[PDB]
């Protein structure tokens, strides 16, 4: 389906907070920063580590993993802050928390931005 | 005339609050901002690097910070850090090393505490493995690293012992660590489960009284953890919410949520309307007295969207913190009084603290 | 006498851009920064170095030169950033120009607030 | 079902770049570039540059230079004054260049960091306070040494006519030339006559640039200019921007970066405010005159939109200006600049930006 490949969206869909798979982001959207949904901006580093929720898809009527992995390694990007929090858990159930910095095993942990990547159904 | 350095603090300690900025938007260069809350005075500020965190010790004269350094900040190696700063001359004295996990993240309180009697200073570290740290002040050494912990989260200090603090674990219980004189564990135990992680979350802020702990849950109950004795006593669920209050759909939300008045057993707490899935950091619509004896609400009133608070038990002050503006609240009776706010005390903080005065 | 201690003047009136001895700041006033006109708040180090400035004082019809110290070793105060001009020259006049860190010489660069020092007429 | 991935290279083509340099003044600390595309406003990308970074494109276009100060605790520890070399596709980082720990901090002006014609040195101002030019060998990443003869002196304008040399703007009103030999070293040097009263008619440090001339306007609105098409600078001026009007009205430049020379025109676009006076140097742009410089006669004149730094595109025809947060786009092919679009929110605090250098040679 067209809702789960937003490369093919129009970028103002995606770089809004309320895109149906941004629905635990704590950060600033990387698909703002110079990169894309699924690709950090130049000169970024994935994190190898991330927080999870899961996601409700109205375009298709299902539920998807997402995996939260920031980009690391240069300072904070600025744009397209969000804070949403749907299941978002506290630090007890320590990878459904967004309060931390999933940076934070980097070479480098400084945070850039973060995206949401889809793993698959729920 | 001639410019000259070397001054300490304008007003006295008594006066003093810090607000945590982390100053998200260009996060390497956040800082605590010393106010005069008698005032809205700006007295003086200290610099956190990336992602600082900050307490105030116990015995007021000290600033601890914990804070990441590199060699080049976005590259180079890793330095983590708790500094000791002089309180009153807001100058750096001391380096203490951590090894590289100290937890980076939003400032709730319990991710940087203090034992009791001060002699500790008690971290949580994050690798993404969780443990807690030990720091032995006097000696400015790491000393211990509470591997126990793994799965847990957050420091509560219990402040009927000297060295005692429990943690928030992944079965929904508290583990409780003794430490000895040494900074080393001495004794644990580990609680009966408290609440659901699954169904009935709790908030990891305290509302701490001296020998019990209360917390409240995304769907607003209350839950409770009394360390009387050496084994922590668990209890709870009963509801912040009456029928009308259900109707609403009334939650809690926030970070630093809560705050108890110990003299006279009355819990704050942020609350706003049409609580479902996703809000639990919602900025407050009110704040509700809740007396634990009765467990029943006393009083609401506005909460000007806040996020934090604090409470000041000597001179029953109230501080609510809304991302940038703090407001001073006087809690001497059961509905608090507004008595003024302090406008751009910071960029981005959600934790404000007083300057200790109880020794 | 008044309109040169500005210790005993109004807060208010002297945490201003506008304050006469003010005229080529450019930098955040440490005066509310925890400081006051002439003294570092805590935990920052005076520059021993400075930008000049010719200041007209409104009380008594005077010029004054001013010494732009700033304190340094904390980073930005961020409260009452002023960008005033009077007698400003570029850097081929150095110590009349005001686009130059003043803290370049301390021990630890980072500038925090700039002060307005009264030298004399 | 998807993959996170880095290494990625800028999205948009070279020519479409442009930098915005943020000092971010309230967090001086956190200085950074930010990357552009002109044509769309779309952000690309950003260059981190600690405390109080300077930023220039490399004359070939293939990397970024950032000049900065880090200590080992930010308000503690030894000092590091570096050059770093950055790769401008990949923004990502390749070469530290050691400096003596006295590189200028201060505003973004363009003749604070900047490089030889032939690309192979860098030549930037430096102030301990007693200023000198430092010289850098890219290739080499070394620092030759420092220009002493330039003490009194202040901000580096490159010769573009040659290889390795450049002029400063000096203490007693004129121009020292300095010329390079092929390891950095001063190989020879000149003094111009004086070119301006510095008491009575200062100028601004940013020239209006051509191939082997300069102009300068002053903080009264006169005119000067340096012209290096023989072995020894000969200088000129004043003359004078205003009309009786203009003068009735107290026209005068001010801004930062306030100036820029069409060179194929030789139209000099200057940012303007009435009502001047002692203290109003710096004040953003009440319009844009533009100047014919052979004519000296304005060929128009334009809202300034508060704008207070500019940069002149020879090569598409283009005038870039900043109010500090936003970047206007100009298209200046003809007398009349015409504004194209405006970036929202390119920095938080910027008195600099530069197009990625096409062309040139
Ligand atoms: C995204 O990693 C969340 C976050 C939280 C606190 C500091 C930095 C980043
Ligand atoms: C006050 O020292 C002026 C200044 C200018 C540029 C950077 C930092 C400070």
């Amino acid at each position: 389906h067209i809702s789960l490949n937003p490369d093919l969206a129009n970028e103002d869909e995606v770089n809004s907070c309320d895109y149906w798979r941004h629905c635990a982001v704590d950060g600033f959207l990387c698909s703002c920063c110079g990169g894309t949904t699924t690709t950090c901006p130049p000169g970024s580093t994935p994190s190898p580590i991330s927080w999870i929720g899961t996601c409700h898809n109205p375009h298709d009527g299902k539920d998807y993993l997402i995996s939260y992995h920031d980009c690391c390694g240069k300072t904070a990007c600025g744009r397209c802050q969000c804070n949403t929090q749907t299941r978002e858990r506290p630090g007890y159930e320590f990878f459904l928390h967004n309060d931390v910095n999933w940076c934070m095993a980097n070479e480098n942990s400084t945070f850039h931005c973060t995206t949401s990547v889809l793993v698959g159904l729920a | 005339e001639v410019l000259t350095g070397g001054h300490s603090v304008s007003a006295p300690q008594e006066n003093r609050i810090y607000v945590m900025d982390s100053v998200f938007m260009h996060l390497t260069e956040s800082r605590v901002h010393v106010y005069d809350y008698t005032n809205g005075k700006f007295l003086g500020m200290v610099p956190t690097a990336f992602n600082g965190h900050v307490q105030v010790s116990n015995d007021g004269k000290k600033i601890y910070t914990m804070t990441t350094y590199h060699e080049r900040i976005t590259r180079g190696k890793r330095s983590d850090v708790v500094e000791v700063w002089d309180a009153d001359k807001l100058t750096f004295e001391k380096e203490i090393s951590l090894p590289p996990k100290r937890v980076q993240g939003l400032n709730y309180d319990g991710l940087f505490r203090q034992t009791t009697d001060g002699k500790f200073i008690v971290l949580q570290n994050a690798s993404p493995a969780t443990s807690i740290g030990i720091v032995d002040v006097a000696k400015g050494d790491y000393v211990e690293d509470v591997t126990a912990a793994a799965g847990c989260w957050s420091v509560i200090p219990q402040p009927n012992r000297p060295r005692s603090f429990m943690t928030i674990c992944g079965d929904g219980g508290l583990l409780t660590i003794n430490l000895g004189e040494d900074g080393k564990v001495a004794s644990q135990s580990r609680s009966k489960q408290m609440f659901s992680v699954k169904d009935d979350p709790i908030f990891i802020a305290p509302a701490l009284d001296k020998d019990k702990a209360h917390f409240v849950s995304y769907y607003g109950n209350v839950y409770s953890a009394d360390f009387s004795g050496d084994e922590v006593k668990v209890d709870g669920p009963w509801s912040l919410l009456n029928d009308e209050d259900k109707a609403k759909n009334w939650v809690p939300g926030g970070y630093n949520l809560v705050g108890l008045h110990r003299a006279s057993g009355r819990m704050y707490v942020f609350m706003h309307p049409d609580g479902k899935e996703g809000t639990h950091k919602f900025p407050a619509a009110e704040i509700w007295v809740m007396d634990t004896k009765t467990k029943q609400r006393v009083a609401r009133i506005p909460g000007r969207d806040a996020l934090s608070m604090t409470i000041d038990q000597q001179r029953n002050l109230m501080l609510t913190l809304d991302g940038g503006n703090v407001n001073v609240y006087d809690i001497s009776q059961p509905e608090p009084k507004l008595l003024r706010t302090i406008e751009g005390a910071a960029e981005a903080s959600l934790q404000v603290q007083f300057h200790p005065v109880g020794g």
